[PDB]
């Protein structure tokens, strides 16, 4: 609810890239 | 803070009864373990080690 | 970190290192929230029955770190303290209640690949994301092992270490200690027969445990690396300061002082 650019990784998000294992974080938040 | 194990009688800040922390106005004491009421002493800070590159030393003034 | 893995590159690029000058040790991990504050837990920088109340003089931090003890010349920056802050109702006598602390760099820094800051929730955020068996992020140069033998084993890893651990809920949280646990605490970590390890360590304190939304893509600071009793113990969970429960403080301590 702020504005500076946060959070958003240089060399992943803002490539297009994921990193190893942030999979994992996400599939937590939807169980399996 | 990490509490570890107990290594001497009379600390504390340290885990003596199985994994728990033995606080202040007590102390461990080694047998099964057992901590109790008693001014304790502070388990020494789990110390590290220097194995760094120098960093430039205006930085160490 | 225990049972983690060797961080990526710009992986975590708000992760910082409080290095101390003389002697030259790892202090505690902190993070990046903005080009002039660094966050970490007050027993970081105040643990009287340790003798510890270090002053702005006294420490340095690193910031886009990646190898533990290489000097990382054009990768990492080195900042010196303007100002400590520490929680004025923090309390180290029983149980590192409101264990949070600011430092305020006396430059701002520069911000590149390897270093960039991570975000703080919001409301909303905090709600939908802290739910137990949700994940997050812990990172850290940390110890490896609770233990380890001796000039034998490995124990401080060469590169910074990423472990995910599952968010716990408030009464297991609770029966797994003797501790009085506290509003602005949360604990992680996973159950005995979950059959998956993890945890902080040594030297980890202070770092961020972080979740990223699904919804914008980014990452949060949830919680910072407080305290456990032990490393990995079976039944055991690792504490860290709820960061939303303390964000007044944060913002207090910002834009009275600095911004
Ligand atoms: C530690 O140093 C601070 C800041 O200089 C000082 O005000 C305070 O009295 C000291 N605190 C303790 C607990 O020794
Ligand atoms: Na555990």
């Amino acid at each position: 609810s702020g504005e500076a650019d946060c959070g958003l990784r240089p060399l992943f998000e803002k490539k297009s890239l994921e990193d190893k294992t942030e999979r994992e974080l996400l599939e937590s938040y939807i169980d399996g | 803070v990490v509490y570890t194990d107990c290594t001497e009688s009379g600390q504390n800040l340290c885990l003596c009864e199985g994994s728990n922390v033995c606080g202040q106005g007590n102390k461990c004491i080694l047998g099964k373990n057992q901590c109790v009421t008693g001014e304790g002493t502070p388990k020494p800070q789990s110390h590290n080690d220097g194995d760094f590159e120098e960093i430039p030393e205006e930085y160490l003034q | 970190i225990v049972e983690g893995s060797d961080a990526e590159i710009g992986m975590s690029p708000w992760q910082v290192m409080l290095f101390r000058k003389s002697p030259q040790e790892l202090l505690c991990g902190a993070s990046l929230i903005s080009d002039r504050w660094v966050l970490t837990a007050a027993h970081c920088l105040l643990y009287p029955p340790w003798d510890k109340n270090f002053t702005e003089n006294d420490l340095l931090v690193r910031i886009g770190k990646h190898s533990r003890t290489r000097y990382e010349r054009n990768i990492e920056k080195i900042s010196m303290l303007e100002k400590i802050y520490i929680h004025p109702r923090y309390n180290w006598r029983e149980n590192l209640d409101r264990n949070i602390a600011l430092m305020k760099l006396k430059k701002p820094v520069a911000f590149s690949d390897y270093i960039h800051p991570v975000c703080l929730p919001d409301r909303e955020t905090a709600a939908s994301l802290l739910q137990a068996g949700y994940k997050g992020r812990v990172t850290g140069w940390g110890n490896l092992k609770e233990t380890w033998t001796a000039n034998v084993g490995k124990g401080q890893p060469s590169v910074l270490q990423v472990v995910n651990l599952p968010i716990v809920e408030r009464p297991v949280c609770k029966d797994s200690t003797r501790i009085r646990i506290t509003d602005n605490m949360f604990c992680a970590g996973y159950k005995p027969d979950e059959g998956k390890r993890g945890d902080a360590c040594e030297g980890d304190s202070g770092g961020p445990f972080v979740m990223k939304s699904p919804f914008n893509n980014r990452w949060y600071q949830m919680g910072i690396v407080s305290w456990g009793e032990g490393c990995d113990r079976d039944g055991k969970y690792g504490f860290y300061t709820h960061v939303f429960r303390l964000k007044k403080w944060i913002q207090k301590v910002i834009d009275q002082f600095g911004e």
